């Protein structure tokens, strides 16, 4: 009934040999499918039973498990190999589907850099200030932002959002977004954004004062 | 001999056991479309009796065909048949194997759907008619003698796997 | 060539019922639906065992009716009773079996995106970031359907930009932003105008970034 993949992501350099778990609820029969799913994309059947392969799927993708306990062996990782994987039970009925095992390429550390931004006077205008933060070019995508609101931290009203890791230099991107009441703004003078990351020092903290 | 025409049956799985037995019907002259085996004749019907070991130059698991018990949520393998007149259908007579070591277990019970017309569906009233001995027993399902051209008999199942080798029928030509 | 396109792809109501429409290019296998929320992974819908249904999920086992009809050649979903946690991109299965008997689905769908909220389309609100090297770019606030299209200077500056997935706000309706890394020296010769394109709406904002 329940498909539990392990673990959710993987961190791995072109050229590892990397094993997926995928673990079942009951000790099922042998049948089992392994999906490799790119963003944006839709999925491609990589196995089919434990140990049959696709056609044109190459032979690096290795089987293997019976039961519970099944893995997903790779030969040698490869650029085209980067995406999240599903294992999933599929008998002639019910088939339920795994949770998937996000692959990610490993580079050396990278130091963020760091933009607040100021809310534009046309949205003051109807009654909004959505303060923008901008982290770019850090590796990995753990990072902690913090919205240091008039010397206090907030928590309510900060949106985050992640792009998928890059293609040139596989680097990822944050825009934590401060959305504020055009009356709650008036109130507060000093707005910063400190972040803590893996290729920094000490948290950088980027703050601006009301004014030019 | 079988005056069968043609039966439908799941492709065989493979059981992945120590050097893995592959259990597909090899001689299968027909179309395999999708996961079901239409439109011929092969393994079922070819007079050749499975052996009491399924495992024995041919690759281990050639006289047999199967199914898991993990593959199948209906519980039962869906097989169908067509024969060329309207016969009184005495037994069906199948060569199972019995390994409970392995998992191959006679199947718990078979139920059949009888149908005179190759256009009208399935007329009602299945025929059901449901062990330490480990050696192929040649299962004997009595069909009542009813008259009719075509069968859809399903073989539930009782162990983790259902290895038939020869389906054979006991039937007259009706008038 | 075998193609499985679904004719979905519409905002309905937390309550309201619709109904997607597998069409088979190209026909009788077992057929499954498997969905997608953005961001989520993929969870098995139900099956259809050839004209006669087999057991659809845990969770949709109120509802959820997976129709099938032969003369026009298509799958039908009707999902009845929806709520706001019900948007995701659903897909029709192909299951068919590899060399070893085992099943499998080799054929994926195109996938529908089904949108369950109670906003109205509404159009985008574009809003500039004030700016080694300087970071600029667009803030698309408030719009309620997805997708929105952003370009930079026409389709001509691609370097150094970073387009955010869009956010889900407390209000219902989506926040993108669009930002670009140019050099600090470039900022002020240079113009940079991000064309916003927005086709539930029928809008297209054309907002330039600090006009110097
Ligand atoms: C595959 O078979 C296992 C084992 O079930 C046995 O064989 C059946 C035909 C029947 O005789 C059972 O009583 C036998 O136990 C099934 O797994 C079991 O499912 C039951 C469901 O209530 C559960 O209590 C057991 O713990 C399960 N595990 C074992 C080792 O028995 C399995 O469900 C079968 N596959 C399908 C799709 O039905
Ligand atoms: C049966 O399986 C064997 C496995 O080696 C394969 O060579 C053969 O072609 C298969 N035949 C059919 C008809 O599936
Ligand atoms: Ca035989
Ligand atoms: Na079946
Ligand atoms: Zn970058
Ligand atoms: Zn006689
Ligand atoms: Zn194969």
């Amino acid at each position: 009934i329940q498909m539990t993949q392990s673990p959710s992501s993987v961190s791995a350099s072109v050229g590892d040999r990397v094993t997926i778990t995928c673990q079942a609820s009951q000790s099922i029969g042998s049948v089992l499918a392994w999906y490799q799913q790119k963003p944006g994309k839709a999925p491609k059947l990589l196995i089919s039973g434990v140990f049959d392969l696709a056609s044109g799927v190459p032979s690096r993708f290795s089987g293997s498990g019976s039961g519970t306990d099944f893995t997903l062996t790779i030969s040698s990782l490869q650029p085209e190999d980067f995406a999240t994987y599903y294992c999933q039970y599929i008998p002639y009925g019910s088939s339920p589907f795994g949770g998937g095992t996000k692959v990610e390429i490993k580079r050396t550390v990278a130091a963020p850099s760091v933009f607040i931004f100021p809310p534009s006077d046309e949205q003051l205008k109807s009654g909004t200030a959505s303060v923008v933060c901008l982290l770019n070019n850090f590796y990995p995508r753990e990072a902690k932002v913090q919205w240091k609101v008039d010397n206090a931290l907030q928590s309510g009203n900060s949106q985050e959002s992640v792009t998928e890791q890059d293609s040139k230099d596989s680097t990822y991107s944050l825009s934590s977004t401060l959305t504020l009441s055009k009356a709650d703004y008036e109130k507060h003078k000093v707005y910063a954004c400190e972040v803590t990351h893996q290729g920094l020092s000490s948290p950088v903290t980027k703050s601006f004062n009301r004014g030019e | 001999r079988d005056g069968l025409l043609s039966y439908t049956a799941p492709v065989g799985q493979t059981m992945y056991l120590s050097e893995a037995v592959y259990l597909n019907d090899s001689t299968y002259d027909g179309h395999t479309v999708g996961g079901l085996q239409y439109g011929g004749l092969g393994q079922l019907a070819d007079g050749v009796v499975g052996l009491d070991d399924f495992r024995k130059r041919v690759w281990p698991g050639y006289d047999y065909v199967g199914w898991s018990n993990h593959s199948f949520s209906s519980g039962y393998v869906e097989m169908e048949f067509e024969f060329d007149r309207l016969r009184a259908f005495q037994a069906m007579q199948v060569h199972c194997n019995n390994m409970h070591t392995l998992g191959a277990r006679l199947p718990g019970g078979v139920e059949c759907r009888f149908r005179r017309g190759p256009a009208m569906a399935w007329e009602g009233e299945p025929m059901r008619h449901n062990l330490g001995d480990p050696r192929a027993r040649a299962v004997s399902v009595p069909l009542g003698g009813r008259v009719a051209r075509f069968l859809q008999c399903r073989f539930l199942f009782a162990g983790p796997w259902l290895l038939f080798s020869e389906i054979s029928f006991i039937s007259d030509v009706v008038n | 060539q075998v193609q499985l396109v679904e004719s979905g792809g519409r905002v309905v109501q937390p309550g309201r019922s619709l109904r997607l429409s597998c069409t088979a290019s190209g026909n009788r296998y077992y057929m499954l639906w498997v969905r997608q929320a953005p961001g989520k992974g993929l969870e098995w819908i139900g099956t259809i065992s050839y004209g006669d249904t087999t057991y659809y999920a845990s969770w949709a086992k109120g509802r959820f009716t997976i129709s099938r009809d032969n003369s026009k050649n298509t799958l039908y979903l009707q999902m009845n009773s929806l709520r706001a946690e019900d948007t995701a991109v659903y897909y029709c299965a192909r299951a068919d079996t590899g060399d070893n008997g085992y099943l499998g689905l080799q054929l994926w769908g195109q996938g529908t995106l089904v949108t369950v909220s109670s906003a109205s389309t509404k159009g985008p609100s574009v809003f500039p970031l004030a700016p080694g090297t300087a970071a600029l770019g667009c803030l698309v606030k408030d719009y309620f359907p997805e997708p929105v299209t952003v370009s930079w200077n026409s389709g001509a500056l691609t370097s150094g930009v970073h387009t955010f997935p869009a956010v889900l706000q407390s209000s219902g309706l989506y926040s993108l932003s669009s930002v670009v890394t140019v050099p600090s020296s470039s900022l002020g010769t240079q113009t940079y105008i991000c064309n916003v394109n927005h086709k539930p709406s029928n809008t297209k904002v054309d907002k330039r970034v600090e006009p110097k």
